[PDB]
């Protein structure tokens, strides 16, 4: 909650040429984070993430053997955020972003999970906020980036071609393969007159005029691309080369967040 | 015959028990109490009417003899003497009597005449008496028959509803508050119904003043 | 002078305006005393079966109406299941539909009381009027062997049917508009013919192939409701009067006796409910409540195809 | 269910460009209302949406009004509950930038569109988007509430764009699917829609007086 | 002296004026009197009123009360009379020799016994802890200690204006004791010793069970010598 | 077919019969999102607790001029198990059940008399769970309660005893818990008093007495080493700040 | 801009082309009151009114109510 | 002092007189909170290791508008209770009683406005009773707001102070903080118009540079646990002229740095 | 010139011509034709276009060829009173119903309050704003009754529950009740009922007096002045 004049002031200096920000990051100067991964012992895989503000968030990767025919989709991502209902419209919206950003065809190499000419495995993603203040699309999402790339499975030691005569699959008891499967990323900006923001804060979302949610895979923009209110006091209208300026400004400092979550 | 009993709870305002046959409903009524905002009216009063199966959970079938139950109290009240207050009533069935899967009019009568008495043992000022009966058409003979039992239910063309109003000692008929036909008759039936039924509510509401008069009169000095 | 415009006064004061309408000879509604409303409709146009010709493959829908009736518009749809049964006039040889109502005023939640009693009602009236045997919705299933389909010209399966019903621009009470809908929807419904290929045996439905649901045609009926008021004479501007087709704000707020009757072309009675919570219902009122039902049932019969 | 008759539990279900028509104000009971049906070679819609406000609201008190926008299916449930929530927010982003808000402190607007009809006659969720702009847009004309421009909407190879101000701003997007180098040819057709569902729009508010 | 029902005739002459009681309705649209209740009708310038059975307690003017207090506010408290009913306010102003500087000090919990002075129809009621017709102050105020006993109405009513109903002089036979009575439903009873007042309580409990008088010492002499 | 209990006096993770399992917590592990907080690792289980308060209410009906309102809320996630939780947790009668029995534990502890028109909220999330989660939740709670700076009267300490035949074995795990009874406790202090005591399988009349003593002797131990770590804590912060 | 070239740019910003379904069909299709009025739709007045009553009712709403009376006498206070 | 934990026994002295943080039982007195043993005269406490702010009398304080009620105002103050401001605490550019302001106090102050006042008094239970009846205090403008914990607050005369680079900060014992433009009035400290929501027009690109300096600076020395005085944010703000970019002092290592540097200058 | 018929985001005229000033139904929005900026009065609704003086010219969009506000006359319902102050509930704002839809027969047979059915436990508090036949709640002070001798004013001697009372809006109030006065000629009760609604209707004799048909019986009430 902000009041008239604060808004004003924190507008005008935003919306500047050049844009000022409040604790004077540049245009696109991203804020410190602190990762752990494989603290669950009992997951398949796991990350916790803390940002610089006490936003926190905790992914677990589970993993289950199916009938690949019968199962259309190999990726499920089901999302808990604390102080909210069940049913509420930003939880399903974020649930329906993040299934179709890990769909089948997207960038997402689910040959990787393939188990005899029949089975394959299934992966079950579990997300659970324990505390946030502004939109946690890109936490969520880099919290899922860094838990995948630590994830291991069991291997397989009961042949491979059961199309004629079949036996259950049986897998090694020590033995597991880790998994390489190539996982994307979103990214969140802020239309504030115009400027583009990358990562906006707090008090940037309450003045900004509009948003955009841009995916990102291997290289290269991916499909799923919205246009988000950050509030309701101030969305407005914007011009079409401002989408543009904002594809370009991902396209070009996306391959330096992916080295900062490495490892 | 009926048998009927007053005053046999103990944490309410007033309570009756009904049994007819096989059919045993036991009513409560609390009020004139303080309502919920929602409830309020700000003239009369405002009523609240509960009904509970025998067996099961309640569902719409016990919506629709709540609804009925309404219709036919709302008239019978002298509303406008409780402004803005509450009033509570609450049936239980205890034994339906009939075949729950295909009728539901002996436990509406039931319910109707164990309301009625609760009310008056409560205190609730009423503007007169009320008495209520089923009635059924059999197949073949197409006699009409008053207090069918669960057997002949089962063999019926129409099963009917009729309760009554009564004022000056029980024999003047005021107004018809319900008459709920089901099934398949003509004209000439319908008036006959009428005829018998009227000669059949005239001897329940008799038996049911000599009933009250005997419970209440050894409360008073 | 001082003036209220018709629908301020009718949210104010309903029965002054009720009692001096009446002392004109005219309604609120703006109708004359034994005057219906007109009916329009259109059958079986929503169905899978709608074309003769070109089958809809993604439809599930067996029959289908749309009713229009002064600015009330109803939308009844039916669709089936099938059950596995295990295990005259009498009532324990009929059967019934299962029936949802949607009524839209602007609200979210669960069903108010008027959808569930609408809904119950229509259930109980469809199994006590005779109308659907238990013995029409019994399955002949055929058998595919290496494939084709033979039909017989074990196990036992039944026919299931659900109802929908959603009604818009309501002015008054929606129970006749909801019953003729059902009643004209139900004399269009076609069933398809199904077949079969610890035990786990499944049933299948033909995708073009079906038989016409069988019904008693004699047990329809229609139905119509009326209502008794009593003249005051402060109101009157410069004695009980019977009313049909109760409309509008003031009628619905202000008339506490009405008689509900379901009427059939043959000359019997289904149903008839009588509520006097007004004015004294007297037999004259009842005689002509019954002749005028019997012929807005006759009117309502023989009017289309 | 206690609240519903849903028949037996072991029973089992049965398994077996475009010409625009706009018309107002059909409803009794609510503020506004609007019927939007399209036809093409190989498609058919029909749409019904009704505006009820403003309204009481429950809570504190507010200095500028709330949206609320419900979809509903119709004869077939052809869609799940996450996709029309997922629509629905959409298009309460669009709209929260056309209507005037800050006239209407401490009060409601509830908008309910209805799926009535939807047929293939010769990504599905993407192409319904534009009928539902035009039919809510045309609904809060007729109930009386303030709104700054007419909003539109066009459709091309999964991707919407919303317009307004002639198709120079733009107050919605939506994408996916598709080819990822063409987005150029997407903005042009969607203008393209969009200047002839202004037109039929603005035809239809002066000429049905 | 008559067994009367709802909806019955009134057997009274319309050209002679007689002032109605409880259980008598006059109409507002017929301008009809007619009974609503059921009960003994007692006919006494002359009063006709209806003698019937109730528990639940309506506020009526000049009535002697028993109540709680249940909540403080900057002018007045806030008294209830009986579960689940309407709550009464009673003015800090309504206390002998009351002023701005002489504030009471009851407490949420309190007992109190009062009159009741205002009972208008469209208001909340009123009551004060002075009779104010006469200003007389006898026994209204604050009840210290002793115990709270439930009846109906018609055995308060019996209790505190029928000189010949013979429960008092029986109890006052066995023990010394104060008593209040109220006409909503309460009596208050105290003794010096706690053995007392509960064998006060119980025979009174017992009483009010019954309908016959002429079982009370029998009850009486029982329940003081069930306590030792 | 396991062997539960050796001849040789050894349990299937190695333990003896008087043993208790690794017991590690750590305070103040969430400053910027409560008032208090704990993470608490038993043997095998996970859990956080925060605690938001005394603050404002956020409606007036939930507002008393007496004392302060009380709130516990509990969260087990779908992946606390080995085998993933097909449905949610939120509404089932047990979780109600055990959050009623939380707030009157300790309704009788803190001192809600002197935070009159205030509120409390306790919010838990347990991430993995291994048998024996009720004496844990306890132990959270008491933990957070006191980091808060929340007037109470004694510490409370959770505890469970399983009854193997003539055998009490002392803080049971989960390939324990599906084999034998067991029964769970809450003690104050250094006292003999209990706040809570829980027995939801069959035990013969005549043992129970021999268990409540175990357990009473545990649950002091347990008392005795959440006090080092407060008292360590507490010397850290104080040592420089 | 200019007065003109704002004008200008006003007219040419405001262009537009002014220019058999079933369901359409269907849904959209097609003096004693007005005689009547200021008493079907007024404020009440019993039937049976004789004239001087309601005389007598119309002349006292013709003189000041009790509010005109105290305000009259307030303006040699407060000026 | 000695740490002691609930429920531990402080004395059996039967002559000591019992305070806050304790109870008793005949001549045993315990602790009810984990803090240190304090002694005045023959009064025996516990003082608790954290807590909420606690208001006291004249105390200088920065706060939210919450609610708008029946000739009060609510107001946020980060306490356990909402403070209270009445209609009469505050001045009125017009008039008290002019032949309404009591149905129009949403003019003046409504929901979401910051504030400066001191506490006039204390309710029974603690909660706070603000007044604004000096030219001092009143609605906040032209500037920024940032957060830290109430105890790194230290205790002082004085709470406003002018800053290098035509800066001013409020103090709040609460804890919030204001950082804005000097004005006419902060430079002479060394009528319809103070209810407005217009910032200043004439607000210039280094005065916002210097206030992101100055917020990030604070919020280092926040980090490090450092108690916040007006001569050591002078410091830390001079010694951060090492960096040309206001972003880089958001990282860990830099503000450890400059804490520090700041304690090991101080030490020296 | 000025058009004559308007709809949402049409130009009507730039800010100078006299300076103009939006009113209802307008707005001023900026716009970029040609790269120059541009200021004009855009409307907001469909209707037509009038202005008047007020040199200050304002600039109206008039429907034709709602939410209670300020200054606004609206028609109530009296449900409460006390010995300070009344409280109504609105029925109908500048002869417009409000809602359009009351509710009537959602809850069955019999007299039921709009809240008092089934329904009213079940209501989505998340998904919408109220409730089916929820209304706008005023309050009325007795200091407001009357512009004088507001300081003996008897609640009980002026209205009565169940009543039809015209009153004016002061203020917005708080969440959930507006501020209302009828310290005016014409506000007051136009529509009463005797015996407390349990009568017939009364027609005003005086302006402090009501007067029973049937039966010539009297009581007092603040009377609207009629014609």
């Amino acid at each position: 909650s902000l009041s008239v004049a604060e808004k004003s002031y924190l507008y005008d200096s935003l919306a500047s040429t050049p844009s000022i920000r409040p604790d004077g990051r540049l245009p696109h100067q991203f804020r410190p984070i602190e990762i752990f991964t494989d603290f669950l012992p009992s997951s398949n895989g796991s990350s916790r993430i803390i940002a610089s503000d006490g936003s926190e968030c905790i992914v677990s990767i589970k993993s289950k053997v199916v009938d690949h025919h019968v199962e259309n989709e190999l990726l499920q991502v089901d999302v808990d955020i604390a102080g909210q209902r069940d049913d509420a419209l930003v939880v399903e919206t974020i649930t329906s972003l993040l299934n179709k950003v890990l769909k089948s065809g997207s960038g997402v190499d689910s040959s990787k999970l393939q188990l005899t000419k029949k089975y394959s495995f299934k992966i079950f993603v579990d997300v659970l906020v324990i505390s946030s203040h502004s939109h946690p699309i890109s936490l969520i999402s880099f919290a899922i980036y860094s838990a995948l790339n630590s994830t291991y499975l069991p291997k397989l030691i009961s042949a491979f071609d059961d199309l004629e005569v079949e036996e259950l699959p049986t897998f090694h008891d020590y033995d597991m393969v880790k998994l390489d499967i190539n996982p994307p990323l979103v990214f969140i900006l802020a239309v504030v007159g115009n400027n583009m923001l990358l990562d906006p804060a707090a008090n940037e979302s309450e003045v900004a005029n509009n948003g955009l949610i841009i995916s990102w895979s291997n290289g290269k923009i991916t499909s799923p691309i919205r246009s988000v209110a950050l509030n309701d006091s101030n969305v407005k209208s914007f011009k079409p080369h401002l989408l543009k300026q904002g594809l370009a400004m991902v396209e070009k400092y996306a391959p330096d967040v992916v080295r900062s979550l490495e490892n | 015959s009926v048998q009927a009993e007053i005053g046999i709870l103990d944490h309410v305002d007033g309570s009756s028990e009904f049994v007819s046959q096989d059919t045993k409903v036991i009513c409560s009524v609390t009020g004139p109490i303080e309502p919920k905002a929602r409830q309020e009216l700000p003239t009369q009063l405002a009523l609240e009417i509960i009904v509970r199966p025998a067996k099961g959970v309640a569902t719409t079938r016990e919506k629709v003899l709540e609804d009925k139950l309404r219709a036919v109290l709302t008239p019978l009240i002298t509303r406008h003497c409780y402004p803005r207050q509450l009033c509570q009533i609450t049936c239980q069935i205890l034994e339906s009597g009939e075949d729950e899967a295909e009728f539901s009019l002996r436990e509406l009568s039931c319910c109707i005449n164990a309301a009625f008495l609760a009310l008056v043992d409560a205190g609730i000022a009423l503007n007169s008496m009320c008495a209520s009966i089923p009635i059924a058409i059999i197949k073949d003979t197409s006699d009409i028959i008053v207090d069918p039992t669960a057997e002949q239910l089962k063999i019926s063309l129409s099963v009917h509803t009729l309760a009554l109003e009564f004022v000056n000692g029980g024999k003047v008929v005021k107004n018809v508050l319900l008459l709920d036909s089901n099934g398949d008759f003509n004209e000439d039936q319908l008036f006959s119904l009428l005829e018998l039924g009227e000669q059949k509510c005239q001897e329940l509401v008799t038996n049911i003043r000599r009933i009250i008069q005997d419970n209440i009169s050894p409360r008073l000095v | 002078p001082i003036t209220f415009p018709p629908e301020v006064l009718a949210r104010i004061s309903p029965e002054l305006s009720l009692q001096r309408h009446l002392s004109l000879g005219i309604r609120p509604c703006l109708r004359k005393y034994e005057e219906f409303r007109d009916v329009a409709i259109e059958n079986n146009t929503l169905s899978r079966y709608a074309d003769a010709g070109n089958i809809d493959t993604k439809n599930n829908i067996l029959g289908s109406n749309v009713l229009k009736s002064g600015k009330t518009i109803v939308i009844t749809s039916i669709t089936g299941g099938i059950i596995e049964e295990t295990s005259e006039d009498i009532i324990a040889n009929y059967a019934s539909v299962y029936p949802v109502v949607e009524v839209e005023r602007g609200r979210v939640g669960a069903c108010t009381d008027e959808e569930m009693t609408i809904s119950q009602k229509l259930h109980d009236s469809i199994l006590h009027s005779r109308i659907l045997p238990k013995k029409a919705l019994k399955v002949k299933a055929g058998v595919r062997s290496a494939f084709s389909v033979l039909y017989p010209d074990k196990r036992k399966w039944s026919y299931v049917l659900y109802a929908k019903i959603v009604v818009l621009s309501r002015t008054g009470p929606v129970f006749d508009l909801c019953w003729n809908s059902l009643m004209y929807a139900l004399q269009s419904v076609k069933l398809p013919r199904a077949f079969i290929d610890r035990e786990t045996y499944e049933i299948i439905c033909d995708q073009t192939k079906s038989v016409p649901l069988m019904i008693n045609a004699k047990n329809i009926a229609f139905a119509s409701n009326y209502g008794i008021v009593e003249l005051d004479p402060e109101c009157q501007l410069q004695n009980t009067v019977l009313i049909a087709d109760l409309d509008t704000e003031a009628e619905e707020t202000s008339i506490h006796s009405t008689i509900s009757i379901l009427a059939a072309p043959s000359g019997n009675y289904k149903q008839l409910t009588l509520m006097g919570g007004g004015a004294k219902i007297t037999p004259e009122m009842i005689k002509r409540s019954l002749l005028l039902s019997r012929v807005r049932a006759d009117d309502l019969s023989t009017r289309f195809n | 269910d206690r609240r519903r008759l849903l028949g037996p539990a072991a029973a089992k279900p049965m398994a077996f460009e475009q010409e625009l028509s706009l018309h107002t104000g059909f409803i009794e009971n609510c503020n506004g209302s609007a019927l939007v049906e399209a036809r093409s070679l190989g498609h058919q819609t029909s749409l019904i949406t009704a505006v009820y406000g403003p309204r009481s609201i429950r809570g504190s008190f507010t200095s500028q009004g709330t949206i609320s926008i419900q979809l509903k299916n119709g004869l077939l449930e052809k869609y799940n509950t996450n996709e029309l929530k997922e629509v629905s927010s959409f298009l309460m982003g669009i709209f929260n930038s056309v209507v005037n808000l800050s006239r209407y402190p401490k009060s409601g607007i509830d908008i309910f569109v209805y799926l009535t009809y939807d047929k293939d006659l010769t990504s599905q969720i993407s192409s319904l988007i534009p009928h539902c702009i035009t039919s809510i847009t045309l609904a809060l004309a007729d109930a009386g509430i303030e709104l700054v421009d007419m909003a539109g909407a066009g459709e091309a190879n999964g991707t919407v764009v919303s317009f307004i101000k002639n198709g120079e701003e733009i107050v919605g997007f939506w994408k996916d699917d598709g080819d990822d180098e063409d987005l150029l040819e997407c903005l042009d057709r969607c203008k393209e829609q969009y200047n002839r569902y202004r037109d039929l729009m603005i035809s239809c508010l002066m000429n049905q007086e | 002296s008559t067994f009367i029902f709802p909806g019955d005739s009134f057997p009274v002459d319309p050209t002679t004026p007689v002032k109605l009681g409880p259980g008598i309705y006059c109409d507002p649209n017929t301008q009809e009197i007619r009974p609503v209740n059921t009960g003994v009708l007692h006919v006494s310038v002359q009063t006709a009123y209806i003698d019937y059975s109730s528990k639940r307690y309506i506020p009526s003017v000049n009535d002697f009360v028993i109540g709680v207090i249940i909540g403080t506010f900057s002018d007045s408290y806030k008294v209830s009379l009986q579960n689940f009913s309407s709550s009464v306010s009673l003015s800090y102003m309504a206390f002998p020799n009351a002023s701005k500087k002489n504030r009471p000090t009851l407490q949420v919990g309190d007992l109190v016994y009062a009159r009741v002075c205002t009972a208008e129809k469209e208001l909340e009621a009123e009551i004060e802890c002075f009779d104010s017709t006469t200003g007389r102050d006898a026994g209204f105020g604050i009840l210290e200690d002793g115990m709270i006993i439930d009846v109906n109405l018609n055995f308060a009513r019996q209790l505190l204006f029928n000189n010949d109903f013979p429960l008092l002089k029986v109890l006052a036979a066995h023990t010394k004791f104060e008593v209040a009575i109220g006409l909503n439903g309460k009596i208050w009873v105290k003794c010096e010793e706690l053995s007392n007042t509960l064998a006060c309580y119980r025979t009174i409990m017992e009483c009010c069970q019954k309908n016959d008088t002429a079982a009370f010492k029998d009850i009486a002499k029982r329940q003081f010598k069930e306590i030792l | 077919r396991l062997e539960i209990y050796s001849p040789e006096g050894l349990r299937l993770d190695g333990r003896r019969w008087n043993e208790l399992r690794r017991f590690e917590s750590s305070i103040n592990t969430h400053p910027h999102a409560a008032d208090g907080s704990s993470y608490m690792e038993q043997g095998n289980n996970k859990i956080i607790t925060l605690v938001k308060g005394p603050k404002e209410p956020r409606l007036k009906s939930q507002m008393d001029t007496s004392k302060a309102l009380l709130n516990v809320s509990v969260n087990i996630t779908k992946f606390s198990k080995f085998e993933r939780s097909k449905s949610s947790h939120k509404n089932e009668r047990r979780v109600l059940e055990i959050q009623t029995s939380l707030v009157r534990m300790f309704e009788k502890n803190v001192m809600l008399n002197i935070y009159p028109r205030t509120v409390i909220d306790i919010e838990i999330h347990v991430l993995e769970q291994d048998g024996g989660i009720m004496g844990s939740l306890i132990n959270g709670i008491t933990l957070a309660l006191i980091d808060a700076g929340i007037s109470m009267f004694d510490y409370i300490s959770g505890i469970s005893v399983g009854l193997y035949d003539t055998t009490p074995l002392l803080d049971t795990n989960s390939l324990e818990e599906n084999a034998m009874s067991t029964v769970t406790l809450g003690v104050v202090g250094k006292s003999e008093k209990l706040s809570l005591l829980l027995v939801e399988d069959k035990i013969p009349l005549d043992r129970l007495e021999n268990v409540l003593a175990i357990g009473i002797a545990g649950a002091h131990r347990v008392r005795d080493l959440m006090d080092e770590e407060l008292r360590k804590h507490a010397q850290k912060r104080v040592s420089n700040a | 801009l200019n007065l003109e070239e704002s004008w200008k740019a006003i007219k040419e910003m405001n262009h537009y082309c002014f220019l058999d379904f079933a369901f359409t069909n269907f849904i959209i299709k097609d003096l004693s009151l007005k005689k009547h009025n200021n008493e079907l739709l007024g404020i009440f007045v019993p039937c049976n009114l004789p004239k001087t009553t309601r005389k007598v009712a119309i002349e006292n709403f013709n003189r000041p109510s009790p509010d005109d009376i105290i305000q009259s006498a307030q303006l040699n206070a407060f000026n | 002092s000695q740490i002691v934990t609930p429920g531990e026994l402080v004395t059996d002295d039967p002559i000591w007189m019992r305070g806050h943080g304790t109870y008793f039982l005949d001549n045993m007195t315990y602790s009810s909170v984990a803090g240190t043993v304090s002694r005045v005269n023959r009064l025996l406490s516990v003082i608790p290791l954290k807590g909420r702010y606690a208001p006291e009398t004249g105390d200088h304080v920065v706060g939210r508008i919450a609610e708008v009620g029946n000739k009060r105002w609510k107001v946020d103050i980060g306490g356990k209770q909402h403070a209270v401001l009445m209609l009469g605490s505050v001045n009125l550019p017009g008039g008290i009683l002019r032949r309404s302001d009591e149905l129009q106090m949403r003019s003046f102050l409504k929901e979401g406005d910051l504030l400066n006042a001191e506490v006039q008094s204390l309710f029974q239970d603690g909660s706070a009773s603000l007044h604004t009846r000096s030219l001092k205090y009143g609605k906040l403008r032209n500037g920024m707001f940032c957060q830290v914990p109430s105890s790194l607050i230290v205790r002082a005369k004085n709470h406003t102070h002018n800053l290098p680079g035509n800066i001013t900060v409020v103090l709040g014992v609460n804890g919030y903080i204001w950082l804005r433009k000097t004005s006419q009035m902060d430079l002479a400290r060394d009528s319809w118009q103070i209810y407005s929501d217009e910032n200043d027009p004439s607000i210039s690109n280094n005065i916002r540079q210097a206030i992101c300096r100055y917020a990030n600076v604070i919020k280092a020395l926040a980090f490090c646990e450092i108690g916040i005085t007006q001569q050591r944010i002078v410091s830390a703000y001079e010694a951060s002229m090492v960096y040309s970019n206001v972003g880089e002092l958001i990282e860990k290592n830099v503000m450890e740095s400059i804490g520090s540097d700041i304690l090991t200058a101080e030490k020296m | 010139q000025f058009p004559e018929i308007a709809y949402p985001g049409k130009l009507i005229c730039p800010q100078y011509g006299f300076n103009y000033v939006p009113g209802p139904g307008t707005k001023l929005i900026q716009y970029e034709h040609n790269g120059r900026t541009l200021e004009a009065i855009t409307a907001t609704l469909v209707g037509t276009v009038r202005c008047e003086e007020e040199k200050n010219i304002l600039v109206s969009v008039l429907p034709g060829t709602n939410l209670p506000k300020e200054g606004d006359i609206v028609l109530t319902r009296v449900t409460r009173l006390s010995l300070q102050r009344a409280n109504v509930e609105i029925l109908a704002v500048e002869d417009k119903p409000s809602p359009i839809d009351s509710g009537i027969g959602s809850n069955g047979s019999g007299i039921v309050a709009a809240g008092g059915g089934s329904g009213a436990a079940t209501f989505s508090v998340s998904q919408a704003s109220s409730d089916l036949g929820e209304t706008f709640r005023g309050i009325i002070r007795s200091q407001d009754v009357r512009s004088t001798d507001r300081d003996r004013v008897k609640v009980i001697e002026c209205f009565k529950p169940g009543d039809i009372v015209r009153a004016q809006v002061l203020s917005l109030g708080d969440g959930t009740n507006y501020y209302l006065t009828t310290a005016r000629n014409d506000l007051g009760v136009v529509f009463a009922r005797a015996a407390n609604g349990a009568g017939g209707l009364m027609y005003a004799t005086d302006w402090q007096m009501m007067t029973s048909p049937v039966t010539g019986a009297t009581e007092k009430r603040k009377c609207a002045k009629p014609f």
